[PDB]
């Protein structure tokens, strides 16, 4: 049993069986640490991990120890953690145990309004959406009578868009002129008329006279999502569902916390906010949660130096477990 | 950044009014035993129409027996410059003297002694703990304007003001003053 | 090892009164939450030139003499001068100050403190426009926008944003995440870069930058594009944040005393501070210097009704910034003699000033060496206030807190000193 | 592993490190509200001799607060 | 090279001054000038080069360090202190404080020596007064 | 019109002109449903002027929203009718001074 | 320093070459490094004093002159000739054609002397081979 170092990757390969580990998908929860039956994984401070610099990688697996079961691999929440089997990975073999989750987008439903784009707390979505073209959304007929132009540049300055454009010049005795053309840009001309009626010698005609629909994808990234369900909450037509991989609860003791913003950055589904007061002399919640965003990775607790957050895991959302080491591992984690 | 308006109006948080404040403290001076009686500058300084939010005040405290161990005070309420709180009216265009009003509870009542803060028709300064009026004057006037919130205790600012004899608000206000020495009948109340 | 809590801090105005004194024998060796600098003050540092005794100038030489004929010299000095100047007094206490007031109607004197160096501009300022403050509590329990102005207290007031900021208060609890700090510096100073937003604005550019800000607050348009290097875009976005303020404190310093413009900088900040009260709670604060320069412009100010540059030539006060401040009457060749007391303009002057202290018979009250006691005639070495005298001193939002006598000194303190040259110069003016 | 390490020759002595902290902060009344200590308590660090100075390094928690309210990098987290 | 002359504190000139205005310290702390790095390339010093500074008013010559609290481009900052007081502004606006921030100066690589608090305040020629 | 001041070979004429505000050379009404609306962004990416704001922000557990308000600014618009027309739920209703100077 | 040498023609290189590239003459149009004045109060020197040129393929001597054609910041002239043949790249990139022009190479003042033509061709160390 080796183990090969790029970067801050790691990899424990034995010959077969290899497990990799990405460095920038952990968000050192501590959850591999406390599965390992062997306690062959070692996390470092989720806090400095998360706010500091730091060359070393979020966790250390000791090859002597490591014996590649991927129970880590199993229970990691944020896919930093895969196991392969003669090159598949556990996720696609169903003698592994599974945690059983999900996130999607209906496309027939989805409006393209970009919502869940932005509340993603790990920027997991892509929502493209086509617009028409600008020309397509106004209708009408403008030209300028360059014979009867002046050249006063009144319209040039007012135009909203800069649609229109002179060709000034110093006038020489061979070009007794101060400009030699006018033009319209018909696909930036948004048919406002301001031209037409600022015109001092109505040089310009202009005269206004069914909108496309507007079509778009949605993508849900496998690996970047959490399943925390902002996605699900913030839609406003309901076209997202998420299941979550474990149920529980958390306990924030308000006189203990010294509000310090630990367990705020370190959150990966933003459930831990900070309330601004809405009137002077008015007071808030000192930290303020919404468990429907939460997991219960343990993320907030670990990094919390003085223990005001706790967070207590009820079930771990599986079909029967058949291997008694396995049952025994995954309990251990309930609390 | 804000006032209290009248003598029911609670300030933000502390949740108690400035009718609880005036009796609740006069209450404390008596249990003290202390020579001199509370000594109250009232909410709704220099505004037309404050006299009713006056009388109300000069009531709050009124069911307090005066006790002090020092000296031969027999009142329990001192109501400091009463002139700035005798106006009626309800802006500056229809501002009238309520000083007749004033006068008449100070003869009726025995609990209460009062000075009046006699305007003198100079050009002078203004400086006090009521923070608001202060800021309030300078919004007026545009003059130079101080301020010095002191913090769990008080506030204050000063604000330079003209009281010129031929501006019709200092010609009442003066007018005021002198209605309250002339319309009082026993000076041991001034 | 005895510890001495409760002690106050000589050095800046942030006047920080939980200093805890380490003392050995009848000597302090050392400090418990003084910063870098106060604890340098403290503490006696190996090989700096601490007087035992006066000292007077003979060719390039100096002899040691004793109080008395120092004094004497000193007092016939002050008495036959036509235009003395007294100046300096941030570094000692309330007493020593007052003394000074009465010694300068007896010489005829004009007496000035560090401000006419300092936040002089600004006593210009709040005399013609105003001076909306608070105390530090205040900001500590209320205040929601924090702005440094032209100050740098990571170097010059260390802890000032440790118990201002950083300090969980009454409505503030969360400490610093209640909080946005605003830094303008044309420097990335080590007190911007903590800064939630940094104005890094053209130096010299601070009153243009402040007409957009008030033009803007009042509801008009600014005329430019950009303001002190600022995009118009940005100067809109600032001015909602203080509008949005529950409570804002400006505090500012010497990037905008000493900058072109000098008092009406701080004219335009006063009445921008004044002008946001019709949108939000907006007070500021001077962050006065030395620890009780504070204090000397109070007692000057309740004596003779003004604050520094005062001349007392004619009997009566008189004050005319300009014309009557410690470096108007060097460089203009007036003053004919200088008291020096707790400051050091030999260091501290522009070159112009000290070519007039180079011609001209100098005191110096001090007890370290300086540059100020290398162009003196006469030095007389005191105690020091807050380690071994005590008195008075006013924090830089007006708070008074006694300072104390931490250890024991055969010195003379400046009260005492000043009150024995006062008894002489009223007997040479006999 | 990972810990506290000060550097008192870069340090101002400015206190920011030893309020921020929320260890400090919970067992000093006086620290949560700007102020070096003046009751006798035992934290993490103080300002002494004008510098910080670590007195309890396994009250810790490693969370990275300290380091972000110093501007001169004078008080670290790492490999000790 | 013509350049902008800023002057205030550092925690170490306030160290300094408090430990001994008469210690090799404090001219370490004040006699100096800091300088992005940027414009120790374009004048062709490091750190620890002498540069004399001339203005209309006087001049100095301080030891170039490199900025740790970065400078505007353009921008040179020497502490407080009697170096400084060589070249600012003495002209108060009749205000009685000087410009001492924000003053044009020309700025030149120099073998010279930087003096000491002592030998710099004889170039004013203190005469004895009594 | 400025043509004499352009062609001056002595630089020796001012022409100034103050324009009529936009808001007078155009004419309509337009309001934005705030219930209605559902914050796509949609109207403020194609308005050819820049006159619709949202306040966006990133959700937080205590304002669980993407954004805290929409503002249309009728001194910018010039009632071309995308914004409407764009809409995807329909929350927009929209429908449809001489020139003095100096010459020295 | 570091800089980038730029090769080429001047009329007095050119004027030089059909008199004689056995005249003194030569050696003052060719043995020569032009440079802007700020680069040459960077390093500190005047016009006529000597700099070292090396860079990975050789190194040179040669006259520093003040460049009357303005030279972009950072960049040196040294005109056609032996001289800047000892320091510029050799390499043809399979074309035939050497790396003439825009070489990095680093640049100090020197007390050393230029040598004429025929004791610089002696670095080459020519055998006879009849
Ligand atoms: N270390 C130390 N501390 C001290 C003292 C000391 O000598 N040393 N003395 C004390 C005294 S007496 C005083 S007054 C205080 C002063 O403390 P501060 O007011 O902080 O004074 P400075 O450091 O002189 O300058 C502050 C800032 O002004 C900036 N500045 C320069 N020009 C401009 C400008 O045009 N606009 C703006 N916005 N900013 C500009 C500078 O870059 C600088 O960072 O310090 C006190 N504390
Ligand atoms: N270039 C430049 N120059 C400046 C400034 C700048 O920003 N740039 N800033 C200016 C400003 S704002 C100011 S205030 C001045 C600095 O103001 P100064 O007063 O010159 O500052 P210090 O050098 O701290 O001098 C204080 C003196 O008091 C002495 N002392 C301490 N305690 C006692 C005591 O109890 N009794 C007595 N008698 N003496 C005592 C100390 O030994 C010290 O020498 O510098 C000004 N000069
Ligand atoms: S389980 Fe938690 S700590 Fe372990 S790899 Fe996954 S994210 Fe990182
Ligand atoms: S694979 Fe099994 S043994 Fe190896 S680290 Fe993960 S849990 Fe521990
Ligand atoms: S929030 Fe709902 S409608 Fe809007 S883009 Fe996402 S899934 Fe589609
Ligand atoms: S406004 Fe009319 S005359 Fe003037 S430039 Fe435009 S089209 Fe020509
Ligand atoms: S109609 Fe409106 S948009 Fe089109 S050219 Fe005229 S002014 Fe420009
Ligand atoms: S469940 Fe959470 S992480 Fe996954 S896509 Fe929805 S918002 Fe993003
Ligand atoms: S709970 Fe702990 S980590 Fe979160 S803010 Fe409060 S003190 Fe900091
Ligand atoms: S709040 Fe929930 S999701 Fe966020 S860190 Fe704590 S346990 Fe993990
Ligand atoms: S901040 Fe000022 S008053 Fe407080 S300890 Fe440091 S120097 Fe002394
Ligand atoms: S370590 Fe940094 S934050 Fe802590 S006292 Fe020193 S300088 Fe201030
Ligand atoms: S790392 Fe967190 S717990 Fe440790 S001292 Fe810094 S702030 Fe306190
Ligand atoms: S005189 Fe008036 S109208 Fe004629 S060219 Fe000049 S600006 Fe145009
Ligand atoms: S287009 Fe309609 S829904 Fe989208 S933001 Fe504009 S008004 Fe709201
Ligand atoms: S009408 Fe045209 S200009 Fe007015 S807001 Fe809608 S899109 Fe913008
Ligand atoms: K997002
Ligand atoms: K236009
Ligand atoms: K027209
Ligand atoms: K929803
Ligand atoms: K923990
Ligand atoms: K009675
Ligand atoms: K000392
Ligand atoms: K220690
Ligand atoms: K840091
Ligand atoms: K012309
Ligand atoms: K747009
Ligand atoms: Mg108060
Ligand atoms: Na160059
Ligand atoms: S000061
Ligand atoms: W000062
Ligand atoms: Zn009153």
């Amino acid at each position: 049993t080796t183990e090969v170092i790029e970067g801050k990757n790691i990899t424990v390969e034995r010959t077969n069986r290899r497990l990799i580990f990405q460095d920038c998908l952990c968000a050192v929860c501590g959850l591999c640490g406390e599965i390992c039956p062997v306690s062959a994984i070692e996390v470092n401070p989720t806090g400095a991990m998360v706010r500091t610099e730091q060359e070393k990688s979020k966790i250390a697996i000791d090859e002597n120890k490591c014996v590649l079961c991927g129970m880590c691999s199993s229970i990691c929440p944020f896919q930093a953690l895969d196991l392969q089997i003669d090159g598949t990975s556990i996720k696609e073999l169903a003698e592994y145990p599974k945690i059983i989750k999900s996130a999607e987008i209906d496309d027939e439903t989805c409006i393209q309004c970009k919502a869940c784009e932005t509340a993603c707390p790990q920027d997991a979505i892509t929502i493209t959406r086509e617009l028409p073209e600008r020309k397509d959304l106004v209708t009408g007929e403008i030209e300028i009578d360059k014979d009867t132009c002046i050249y006063c540049g009144m319209c040039e300055e007012m135009c909203p868009v800069d649609a229109i454009e002179i060709d000034h010049q110093t006038p020489s005795s061979a070009s007794p002129v101060v400009a030699t053309d006018i033009r319209v840009d018909e696909d930036k001309c948004v048919h406002c008329g301001i031209c037409k009626r600022i015109c001092p010698v109505d040089a310009i005609m202009q005269v206004c006279r069914k909108t496309p629909e507007v079509t778009g994808t949605s993508y849900i990234d496998p690996e970047l999502c959490v399943n925390c369900g902002w996605c699900q909450e913030i839609c406003p037509v309901d076209a997202a569902t998420v299941t979550k991989p474990f149920e529980g609860e958390l306990i924030i003791d308000q006189d203990t916390c010294q509000a310090c913003e630990t367990c705020v950055m370190v959150c990966p589904c933003n459930v831990l906010s900070f309330p601004k007061p809405e009137k002077p002399g008015e007071k808030t919640t000192k930290l303020h949660k919404d468990e429907r965003f939460c997991i219960y990775c343990g993320a907030c607790e670990r990094s919390c130096p003085v223990t005001a957050i706790t967070v207590k895991r009820n079930r771990i959302n599986t079909t029967p477990i058949r291997s008694k080491a396995w049952k025994n591992a995954f309990d251990s984690l309930l609390k | 950044g804000g006032n209290v308006h009248g003598i029911y109006d609670p300030a933000p948080y502390f949740d108690i009014t400035p009718a609880e404040i005036i009796k609740g403290l006069a209450e404390v001076n008596e249990k003290l035993q202390l020579p001199h009686s509370i000594h109250l500058h009232c909410n709704d300084l220099g505004h037309p129409g404050n006299y009713e939010t006056t009388l109300a005040s000069f009531d709050v405290p009124k069911n307090i027996k005066p006790n002090p161990a020092t000296g031969s005070r027999d009142t329990v309420l001192y109501a400091t410059h009463v002139q700035f709180h005798s106006y009626g009216g309800t802006t500056w265009r229809d501002f009238v003297s309520e000083a007749p009003k004033i006068a008449d509870y100070v003869n009726k009542n025995d609990h209460i002694v009062i000075d009046v803060g006699q305007i003198t028709l100079d050009e002078t300064t203004t400086m006090t703990a009521d923070g608001p009026m202060e800021y309030d004057l300078h919004s007026l006037n545009g003059l130079k304007w101080a301020n010095c919130d002191v913090e769990l205790e008080t506030g204050s600012g000063v604000v330079p003001f003209i009281y010129s004899a031929r501006a019709p608000v200092p010609a009442v206000q003066w007018a005021i003053g002198m209605e309250l020495f002339l319309l009082i009948d026993n000076p041991e109340k001034v | 090892m005895e510890y001495v809590k409760n002690v106050v801090c000589p050095f800046c105005g942030t006047l920080c009164d939980d200093i805890i004194c380490k003392v050995e024998g009848n000597e302090i060796v050392g400090t418990i939450n003084a910063c870098r600098i106060g604890h340098s003050k403290f503490v006696h540092a190996e090989g700096a030139m601490r007087y035992k005794k006066p000292l007077i100038r003979k060719n390039g030489e100096f002899v040691e003499v004793s109080y008395d004929e120092a004094i004497d010299k000193a007092a016939k000095i002050l008495a036959e001068s036509k235009r003395p100047l007294m100046y300096g007094w941030s570094c000692t206490e309330c007493e020593a100050q007052a003394v000074g007031v009465e010694l300068a109607e007896e010489a005829g004197a004009v007496i000035d403190n560090t401000a006419s160096v300092c936040h002089g501009p600004s006593v210009l300022a709040l005399q013609d426009v105003g001076y909306p403050i608070c105390t530090f509590g205040e900001v500590k329990n209320r205040a929601d926008v924090v702005v440094y102005w032209g100050c740098n207290p990571m170097h010059a007031h260390p802890r000032h944003m440790s118990r201002n900021v950083f300090a969980r208060g009454f409505f503030r609890e969360r400490g610093r995440s209640d909080r946005t700090l605003i830094v303008v510096d044309p420097r990335k100073t080590d007190s911007a870069k903590l800064a939630d937003i940094h104005l890094q604005l053209d130096f010299d550019r601070d009153y243009e930058l402040l007409d957009a800000m008030r033009a803007c607050l009042l509801g008009h348009e600014i005329l430019y594009d950009e303001v002190a290097g600022v995009p118009r875009e940005q100067i809109e976005e600032a001015v909602e944040v203080l509008k949005n303020a529950q409570f804002g404190i400006l505090f500012f310093g010497m990037g905008i005393t000493h900058s072109r413009g000098k008092h009406r900088n701080i004219d335009t900040a006063i009445m921008m501070v004044q002008d946001l009260n019709d949108y939000a709670k907006w007070t500021l604060i001077p962050m006065r210097g030395h620890y009780n320069v504070t204090g000397f412009n109070q007692v000057c100010t309740w004596e003779s009704g003004y604050p520094y540059c005062v001349d007392f030539s004619g009997g009566e006060p008189r004050y005319n910034p300009g014309e009557t401040g410690a470096n108007d009457l060097l460089q203009n060749r007036e003053a004919d003699a200088m008291m020096v007391i707790a400051s050091d303009p030999g260091a501290h002057f522009p070159q112009r000033a000290l070519e007039r202290m180079a011609e001209i018979p100098v005191i110096a009250i001090e007890p370290h060496r300086t540059p100020t006691t290398e162009m003196a005639d006469i030095i007389i070495p005191p105690a020091i206030v807050g380690m071994e005298a005590e008195g008075t001193a006013y924090r830089m939002e007006g708070v008074p807190i006694r300072m104390k006598k931490v250890v024991d000194s055969d010195l003379l303190s400046d009260r005492e000193i000043l009150e024995r040259l006062l008894e002489k110069v009223r007997e040479y003016k006999a | 592993a990972i810990g506290l390490k000060a550097y008192p020759e870069l340090c101002h002595g400015c206190g920011n490190c030893v309020i921020a902290c929320p260890v400090n902060a919970l067992r000093s009344p006086e620290v949560a509200g700007g102020k070096g200590p003046t009751d006798d308590v035992e934290i993490i660090m103080i300002v002494e001799d004008g510098v910080v100075n670590i007195k309890n390094p396994d009250l810790c928690g490693k969370c990275g607060t300290c380091v972000e309210s110093c501007p001169v990098d004078a008080i670290r987290l790492e490999e000790l | 090279m013509r350049v902008i002359l800023n002057t205030g504190r550092t925690i170490w000139q306030g160290q300094a001054i408090e430990s001994g205005k008469d210690l090799k310290m404090y001219v370490d702390a004040a006699a100096i000038i800091q300088m992005n790095p940027e414009m120790m390339k374009q004048l062709g010093i490091a750190e620890g080069d002498n540069v004399k500074v001339i203005s209309e008013y006087g001049d100095v010559v301080v030891k170039a360090v490199e900025a740790k609290e970065p400078l505007p481009e353009g921008m040179v900052y020497i502490p407080m202190g009697p170096w400084a007081n060589r070249v600012i502004r003495p002209y108060t606006d009749s205000t009685a404080t000087p410009s001492f921030k924000n003053i044009p100066v020309e700025i030149i690589p120099t073998d010279e020596e930087v003096l000491d608090m002592p030998t710099l305040m004889k170039v004013y020629g203190k005469v004895g007064q009594i």
